[PDB]
């Protein structure tokens, strides 16, 4: 019945330090539609998160990117916190720049 | 979005003709061809699809291009007269509605056998005394004229087929409350058969 | 022919009135479209039910509303007439294969006032004996007069029975004032039969003339009987000389 | 290069007996130009690229006037299936549908498409010739038998072998600038030393233009998809795409791997190392 | 440009 989101989180450009770029959480790969996505920067929740409309894939499941701007530093994390009625918890994944 | 020509057709029994219709359509669903009788309701005939297709039955023959659809009618006979409209349908609208073209309206013009062109005296079966004037029998060609005279009553020509006999007939009537009214005067007005028969 | 079935076939009826037209779509259709031809005009679109619930519209007047019974016949109201709103009116429901299968229509008139509405009378006119010596035929005409508004149907019944064959009826009816706008009007017919047959006095012949006029939905102050849809006819009997 | 365009339904009851929702979104390639959602007072199809903006009134009447009429069909069709798989009235169930064209380097239709799922799984699809169905089970032939009776088939193909090219050939043209241009990808190598005698290569495409890409990790010559991580090509949000592969490599020293990618967008299929 | 559906079009 269920799909589970597949999460990616990654920039926009090469991480750079200090210069200006945005932060994706691409969640794709799941079913049903109601999904809860969101960014986080050292443990705790970004506000001004967009999104793109959801669509789905020729495998019928849905997919949709949310993102923001950020400015990468050497001590801020992020992670991309999801969750889906497929989920016990939020499944959380860190950012790795180094990726 | 549709346009049908001509508008009036009048053509001879016999006279093969082709009606036009012109459609406009982001994508054509199906083109429709219906016939109306007067005072009815359009009765279906024929649909086309695609580029190329044709559907015929009896003297009706149907085909579609990507700009219109003809509706070819060979060797036509005085019962094909009628109204022929052409209807389409598009695949950038939902559901199944038709628009429609303003119609042809076709009258076939019988060929007339063996005239015998009269003009007779009808009497009035009560009494009453009240009387008619009958011009029959005349061939497909000449044609009854109306009086400017608002006392007398001068009907347009009409085509009776006795199918018993293969026996076609057309007749005029003309009638009056004037008394001094005679039949062989009540069609004056119309350029008549040298032929005419009055019966005396 | 056709499946689809309208009342009322006609409507008279007087400026500011309102009216309903009834359709009942071919049986195994569950959709219903209203058009209307007006005089002059070609069939326009006015609206589309399927199973109940509006689907879609029209260049359909604000004035004018339509629903879908759960049975699936529908109504099309049409309020505050003008003169205009003279026209037939046509549905038609759609098949799965996608044709539009049509009613026979319901012609509405909408008149000023219905003083002016007046049943025809009608007068059979035997052959001339001349006609019949002449071809061995024998013509009866029909007149149909002083009828207004011009909804008649005009039918010829031979021993009792309707006949088409050896009959032509006017295509239009006369005006008998035709200068004058609600002019009463004039219909004529004939049935053209064989001599023999005329001169059977057994044979019986009749004009029959269908009047739609008034509707009890309508009122009457004037002293003549109110002129409702009724027949009208007129007869006669073969002739030996 | 080669085009599609594709119409993307879900119509989604709601758990309990509320309106259902539907949404239609519309794409050239994979780059979204429409949308319309129905749940909203009034309704409207909304433009989503630049190039779909000029399109004047009547085009965007003509589809929200599909769209909304769909709203109620689909409602139906939900009503429909519940009925043929049994379920009840609470729980949400979706349809979702996904139609259109591909066409080929020429410009001409290469196929044409028509594919149907009930929650999340094919129920029925629109063959290659278009003009028969494969139905998944005894339900979705019911749905056959109403669509043959219907002949949704011959209109669905009449549709995507004319308005459907067409009107995709039209987007191609003016949005040509976005639609037919191909970025090449900006390619690297990423040495991850997991400390083992053992290390994971990565090789990046970064910045391309359309989506379609393979990255394949090569062993002296050799194609191992097997224990390869083929990570799923994501939007970069600037219109451009991003991928990457990676192997777990013997590296102590062992550099025998190589990268092949190609791309549209590229000359000629490329082949990276790590470069220390 | 999406296409629309005719009458009896439903699952």
């Amino acid at each position: 019945i269920q799909r589970t989101p597949k999460i990616q989180v990654y920039s926009r450009h090469p991480a750079e330090n200090g210069k200006s770029n945005f932060l994706n959480c691409y969640v794709s790969g799941f079913h049903p539609s109601d999904i809860e996505v969101d960014l986080l920067k050292n443990g705790e929740r970004i506000e001004k998160v967009e999104h793109s409309d959801l669509s789905f894939s020729k495998d019928w499941s849905f997919y949709l990117l949310y993102y923001t701007e950020f400015t990468p530093t050497e001590k801020d994390e992020y992670a991309c916190r999801v969750n889906h009625v497929t989920l016990s918890q939020p499944k959380i994944v860190k950012w790795d720049r180094d990726m | 979005q549709v346009t049908q020509s001509p508008e009036a057709l009048r053509l001879q029994e016999g006279e093969s003709s082709s009606l036009n219709c012109s459609y406009t359509v982001s994508g054509l669903r199906g083109l429709f061809w219906y016939r109306q009788d007067p005072g009815k309701g359009p009765e279906f005939l024929f649909t086309l699809y695609s580029a190329g297709e044709e559907k015929e039955k009896e003297r009706l023959k149907a085909t579609l291009t990507k700009k219109e659809s003809f509706l070819h009618i060979t060797a036509p006979k005085p019962e094909d007269s009628a109204t022929y409209l052409c209807a389409v349908q598009d695949l950038g609208t939902s559901g199944s509605r038709l628009t429609f073209g303003e119609g042809t309206q076709l009258t076939v013009n019988p060929n007339i056998q063996n005239p015998d062109p009269a003009v007779y005296q009808l009497r009035d079966s009560k009494s009453s005394d009240k009387s008619v004037c009958l011009f029959t029998d005349f061939d497909s060609q000449t044609n009854v004229s109306q009086s400017k005279d608002s006392d007398v009553y001068i009907t347009d020509k009409c085509v009776l087929d006795m199918r018993s006999m293969d026996f076609k007939s057309n007749s005029a009537v003309a009638w009056s409350n004037k008394s001094d009214f005679a039949c062989a005067n009540a069609f004056n007005n119309s350029i008549i058969p040298e032929d005419t028969f009055f019966p005396s | 022919d056709s499946g689809v079935t309208q009342t009322p076939k006609h409507l008279i009826t007087a400026t500011g009135q309102r009216v309903t037209l009834r359709c009942s779509p071919r049986s195994g259709d569950l959709s219903v479209y209203w058009y209307q031809q007006s005089l002059d005009q070609g069939l326009q679109f006015l609206i589309q039910y399927y199973n109940g619930e509006e689907r879609a519209k029209g260049n359909i007047l604000e004035r004018f509303s339509a629903q879908q019974f759960p049975d699936l016949h529908s109504e099309l109201n049409l309020s505050s007439l003008e003169l205009g709103d003279s026209a037939l009116y046509f549905c038609a429901s759609s098949a799965r294969s996608g044709e539009l299968f049509f009613g026979e229509g319901s012609r509405l008139t909408v008149l000023e006032d219905l003083k002016n509405v007046f049943p025809p009378e009608v007068a059979v006119f035997e052959p001339s004996e001349a006609e019949i010596s002449h071809t061995q035929k024998a013509t009866l005409v029909c007149l149909a007069t002083g009828f207004y508004p011009d909804h008649v149907e005009l039918s010829w019944w031979v021993n009792g029975k309707e006949v088409h064959s050896g009959v032509c009826t006017d295509p239009q009816p006369l005006k008998e004032q035709p200068a004058l706008n609600d002019s009463r009007y004039a219909l004529s017919s004939r049935l053209r039969v064989s001599a023999t047959f005329w001169q059977n006095p057994r044979n019986h012949f009749r004009c029959q003339v269908q009047f739609y006029g008034l509707s009890e939905n309508d009122e009457w102050t004037q002293d003549r009987a109110k002129p409702v849809t009724q027949i009208v006819s007129a007869e006669a009997w073969g002739r030996a000389d | 290069g080669s085009h599609s365009m594709r119409y993307f339904y879900t119509a989604m009851s709601r758990p309990g007996r509320g309106e259902p929702r539907f949404i239609a979104v519309g794409y050239v390639d994979d780059t979204q130009f429409v949308r319309f959602d129905s749940d909203a007072a009034s309704p409207r199809t909304e433009p989503r690229a630049p190039w779909i903006e000029q399109e004047g009134p009547e085009y965007w009447d003509r589809n929200t006037q599909i769209f909304k009429t769909n709203t109620q069909t689909y409602r139906e069709s939900l009503r429909n299936l519940r009925g043929y798989y049994n379920q009840s009235e609470a729980g949400s169930h979706i349809i979702q549908r996904m139609y259109g064209c591909d066409l080929g380097p020429d410009g001409r239709l290469l196929r044409g498409h028509d594919q149907s799922a009930y929650d999340g799984k094919d129920y029925i699809a629109l063959n290659e010739d278009l003009s028969s169905w494969t139905a998944a089970d005894t339900a979705a032939q019911i749905t056959q038998r109403k669509w043959e009776a219907a002949r949704v088939a011959e209109q669905l193909r009449a549709y995507l072998e004319g308005l459907c090219v067409e009107w995709l050939r039209r987007y191609l043209e003016n949005g040509k600038e976005t639609l037919q241009r191909a970025d090449p990808p900006k390619t690297h190598v990423t040495h991850h030393p997991v400390s083992d005698h053992e290390a994971t290569l990565r090789c990046w495409a970064l910045g391309f233009y359309p989506a379609e890409i393979t990255l394949t990790w090569q062993r002296d010559g050799e194609d191992q998809t097997q224990d390869t991580e083929l990570v799923e090509t994501r939007p970069a949000g600037d219109r451009t795409f991003q991928k990457w592969a990676a192997v777990v490599v013997p590296s102590g020293e062992e550099q025998r791997y190589t990268c092949h990618v190609q791309h549209e967008g590229l000359p000629k299929p490329l082949t990276l190392r790590w470069e220390p | 440009h999406p296409v629309g559906e005719a009458d009896y079009f439903e699952y």
